[PDB]
DNA sequence: ACAGTCCCTGTTCGGGCGCCG
DNA sequence: AATCGGCGCCCGAACAGGGACTGTG
């Protein structure tokens, strides 16, 4: 099998990203994995004359004890050449199952002139030894170009199964295969096992999970049900008595919401506060203000019109920490033109680990963006950079890694929950 | 001893570059005679070859005394070749720390003699390492040489030697999986649990293994007996300490001297608990004149006295036990300063440290405590590969009310409370609901972009008003100045309504210290109050007193 | 829309300490 | 001091980046 020539995009060098410290638990898993990969010729040792590096770490698989090596190929993917219809019904299916088929890439060799850019360094506890560096000889998991080079082989493997089951939607994104159907949950999981055995005739799938029936909060990114995803509307308070403070909060909330909803009006409401009154003073709503409020309630209840996805523009996701384990998020491409607004609650680290929560929320939001639009959004994380970099790898279980940045947000997002 | 038969590392120049053509500067006769003796020796030994006029490159050469040794070190100013040499990925990711060493029955420390001069250099790259040794008589032309081995001062030499040493140790390390070999540059900490007799047998097998690869372990540099001098530490069998620290004693100090004092005090803080350098580093602000003399402030001298006081007594650390839990305890020493100790058994510290970084213009003790917990977490992963259990001077309910009310995601791993004052507290708390029977203050401020003059005032529901004129200010400062006015001219319970997200986000984060003098004045008022409710309204929307005060300050 | 100013964060570099060649 | 290389840490400061506010018709 001859290799496909791969180039970097014009005027860009390879990645040069330092390796971050890893726990003994993770180093022992990586060393075991890589020693076996070198034996089967999938990777090979290199030296410091290769000036490129990409961070590596290990994750524990979904409902399993085995480890998966994850490379942070984000920088290489930005710099890799681009190669050459998204199923709108996949988000309409009842059940959708995510299969890690990344192991198939290790059977296709990589262009020799390109392997230098896939270099990574395994660290050692207490810096006992220098870093041991490897590069890839085969298509690597997590690389943008692996699914494209393997695309021809993937359609060939799936074509018999897709004609035997034409009612099943099969989408591919990086290492993961998204399998959607409208069957019942039990008959659906059997069809997934049918696909797993069909793949075994060609390429090996992740070892099955310890559970055959959905265990509590262990199949979060595995068995997802898109037809039950709900959008979070913007709501206004319902009070019998309103104070000056209550009306000020309302006007400020409505005035901000007027950037997303055109028909929002605040004129008759601000008239009620025309004096210089005390915050606790009760203000009776006039007939004009009650109608304007009731009309704003209607506008916020109807969905927004004329907001469509642009495949050329990046997706952006913002998350707000609302407290009590609840997180609100919005996915958009242009400011105030949201493609989706959702809410997440009851996540692991129940009532205790904020970072484990945010890391899980980022994965489900990303999962939703892959299912709906086939892209991954750039995240604006409400967390300190060092707080996140210290702990996020401990709760990650996805095969992809979205781009993110960190922001210090003013606590006036009280407009979503 | 022949040059190592290990294969050279392919080295290239940067694309479209040539070699260095730097002329040799004059040298003193003491260094010339030392360079000649050295060069004729390492030509016979093969490390160096003579070159002719075909080689058009050159690089200046000098020779400094070896660190605590009578031998001369041959150094070359390859600053021009390093700019033209390809980039490398350095494999040395950190420095080994004694606190991460486990207990072993037998310990040996080795040292490779003439380390870089044992590893050969890529044949194609040798032409660019040309240098000239100027003779005593200026009529004689002088002998030009090139390098056959890794030169000292070339940017690729450390990485290539490190990579080469690992390949040489790999067969021996695989043949003996139970022997621990800490490899840093050319110094080898070898540790095993065998008996002292069988251990010396394996050390000789290791020394012979390195000798076959052209790496001599001289007897003068072969340590077989505790205490061990390793990486600037003293490795006693059951304790470890830092080699003697010498703090300079001077009547007048300069920037350079303070910079040295700061560094050595940092280097001592890994095992000496309580080192403070905030006031000594404060003297480094603004002055870039390196030989300028700085008078020691009262706080700096007091701080130096404290450091010298705890430095006269020797402190030792313990080694690591993988079976026992890792524990870290933090204390708040000064303002913005923290110290911590990592141990397994109480009063037997593995290592100590300090965190004193000011993150942000405005912060509180709870933020800094969480920043120090993060720094310790990372440090523990590097040394021991695991996260320690924490003992923090903060109440369980104090932290619970902070992380539930803060808008950012903040977390601290498993920790327990210790009642070691001074404790970490929230000095004030903003009310969640407007206070009944509290005067409501509508504040705002404005400023001119060119004139830099501005106003700041308030209006109340009791009819009380105020407007203060300000000079050399900004929009952000006047809205902060307006809130300061409302806090000044009110009782112990006040409701404040601002239109400034900037001012609101600062106050809502509950800072207790700030780089801004104005914010610190606001903080002092907020701790004095009993109930404060801060509200936000959109500007220019005809709302309440916000409209009244906007016209007052915009005029 | 578009361009400034203000303020804040994060990155890099200057000095220092330490290891070693 | 002139006069080198690689790594880690600290602390102080220059430079860049981004978001909010304000001023223009």
């Amino acid at each position: 099998i001859e290799t496909v020539p791969v180039k970097l995009k014009p005027g860009m060098d390879g990645p040069k990203v330092k390796q971050w410290p890893l726990t003994e638990e993770k180093i022992k898993a990586l060393v075991e994995i890589c020693t076996e990969m070198e034996k089967e010729g999938k990777i090979s040792k290199i030296g410091p004359e290769n000036p490129y590096n990409t961070p590596v770490f290990a994750i524990k698989k979904k409902d399993s004890t085995k480890w998966r090596k994850l490379v942070d190929f984000r920088e290489l993917n930005k710099r890799t050449q681009d190669f050459w219809p998204h199923p709108a019904g996949l988000k309409k299916k009842k059940s959708v199952t995510v299969l890690d088929v990344g192991d198939a890439y290790f059977s296709v060799p990589l262009d020799e002139d390109f392997r230098k850019y896939t270099a990574f360094t395994i660290p050692s506890i207490n810096n006992e030894t220098p870093g041991i560096r490897y590069q890839y000889n085969v298509l690597p998991q997590g690389w943008k170009g692996s699914p494209a080079i393997f695309q021809s082989s993937m359609t060939k493997i799936l074509e018999p199964f897709k004609k035997q089951n034409p009612d099943i939607v099969i989408y591919q994104y990086m290492d993961d295969l998204y399998v959607g159907s409208d069957l019942e949950i039990g008959q659906h999981r059997t069809k997934i096992e049918e696909l797993r055995q069909h793949l075994l005739r060609w390429g090996l799938t992740t070892p099955d999970k310890k559970h055959q029936k959905e265990p509590p909060f262990l199949w979060m990114g595995y068995e997802l049900h898109p037809d039950k995803w709900t959008v979070q509307p913007i709501v206004l308070p319902e009070k019998d008595s309103w104070t000056v403070n209550d009306i000020q909060k309302l006007v400020g909330k409505l005035n901000w919401a007027s950037q997303i909803y055109p028909g929002i009006k605040v004129r008759q409401l601000s008239k009620l506060l025309r004096g210089t009154k005390a915050l606790t003073e009760v203000i009776p709503l006039t007939e004009e203000a009650e109608l304007e409020l009731a009309e704003n309630r209607e506008i916020l209840k109807e969905p927004v019109h004329g907001v469509y996805y642009d495949p050329s523009k990046d997706l952006i996701a913002e998350i707000q920490k609302q407290g009590q384990g609840q997180w609100t998020y919005q996915i958009y491409q242009e400011p105030f033109k949201n493609l989706k607004t959702g809410k997440y609650a009851r996540m692991r680290g129940a009532h205790t680990n904020d970072v484990k929560q945010l890391t899980e929320a980022v994965q489900k939001i990303t999962t939703e963006s892959i299912v709906i639009w086939g892209k991954t959004p750039k995240f604006k994380l409400p967390i300190q950079k060092e707080t996140w970099e210290t702990w996020w790898t401990e709760y990650w279980q996805a095969t992809w890694i979205p781009e993110w940045e960190f922001v210090n947000t003013p606590p006036l997002v009280k407009l979503w929950y | 001893v022949p040059i190592s038969p290990i294969e050279t590392v392919p080295v290239k120049l940067k694309p479209g570059m040539d070699g260095p053509k730097v002329k040799q500067w004059p040298l003193t006769e003491e260094k010339i005679k030392a360079l000649v003796e050295i060069c004729t020796e390492m030509e016979k030994e093969g490390k160096i070859s003579k070159i002719g006029p075909e080689n058009p490159y050159n690089t200046p050469v000098f020779a400094c005394k070896k660190k605590d040794s009578t031998k001369w070190r041959k150094l070359v100013d390859f600053r021009e070749l390093n700019k033209r040499t390809q980039d490398f990925w350095e494999v040395q990711l950190g420095i080994p720390h004694p606190a991460g060493l486990k207990k072993k029955k037998s310990v040996t420390v080795l040292d490779v003699g003439d380390a870089y001069f044992s590893v050969p250099l890529d044949e194609d790259f040798r032409k660019y390492t040309a240098f000239t040794i100027p003779s005593i008589n200026n009529e004689t032309p002088g002998i030009r040489y090139q390098y056959n081995v890794l030169p000292q001062g070339w940017k690729g030499s450390p990485a290539i030697f490190q990579s080469s040493m690992t390949k040489i140790l790999e067969p021996f390390k695989k043949q003996n999986p139970d022997i621990v070999i800490y490899q840093y540059m050319d110094d080898l900490y070898v540790g095993s649990d065998l008996e002292i007799g069988q251990h010396r047998t394996k050390i000789e097998e290791l020394r012979q293994h390195l000798l076959r690869w052209g790496l001599t372990t001289p007897d003068k540099k072969h340590q077989k007996e505790p205490p061990f001098l390793w990486m600037g530490y003293e490795l006693h069998p059951d304790k470890w300490t830092v080699q003697p620290i010498v703090l300079p004693e001077k009547d007048s100090w300069t920037v350079n001297d303070i910079q040295k004092l700061v560094g050595k005090l940092n280097w001592a803080s890994q095992i000496y608990p309580g080192i403070k350098v905030r006031q000594l580093s404060k003297l480094l602000r603004g002055t870039k004149a390196l030989t300028e003399v700085i008078p020691l402030t009262e706080e700096a001298e007091l701080e130096l006295a404290e450091n010298r006081e705890i430095l006269k007594e020797p402190v030792h650390g313990v080694y690591y036990d993988p079976s026992k839990d890792l524990i870290a305890e933090i204390q708040k020493q000064g303002q913005g300063q923290w110290t911590y100790q990592i141990y397994q058994e109480p009063f037997k510290n593995l290592k100590t440290g300090k965190y004193a970084r000011m993150r942000g213009a405005h912060t509180n003790d709870v933020k800094q405590l969480t920043e120090a917990v993060q720094k310790i977490t990372t440090e523990s992963i590097v040394i021991w590969g695991k996260t320690p259990k924490f003992k923090l001077p903060i109440q369980k309910e104090t932290w619970e009310t902070w992380w539930t009310e803060y808008w950012q995601a903040t977390w601290i791993p498993e920790w327990e409370f210790v009642n070691t004052p001074p404790l970490v507290k929230l000095w004030y708390q903003l009310e969640k609901e407007p206070i009944v029977g509290a005067e409501t203050f509508y504040v705002d401020g404005a400023a001119n972009r060119e004139t830099k003059l501005g106003k700041a005032g308030y209006v109340t529901n009791k009819g009380r008003q105020k407007v203060v004129p300000l000079t050399n200010t900004t929009n952000q400062k006047t809205e902060l100045q307006a809130i300061y006015l409302a806090l000044q001219d009110s009782g112990l319970e006040v409701n404040i309504v601002t239109d400034s997200q900037y001012a609101l986000g600062i106050i809502q984060a509950q800072p207790d210290k700030s780089e801004s003098e104005l914010v610190n004045q606001i903080i002092e008022q907020l701790i004095k109050k009993e109930k404060v409710y801060l509200a936000w309204v959109p500007a220019h929307k005809g709302i309440g007193g916000n409209e009244q005060v906007d016209k007052l300050v915009s005029a």
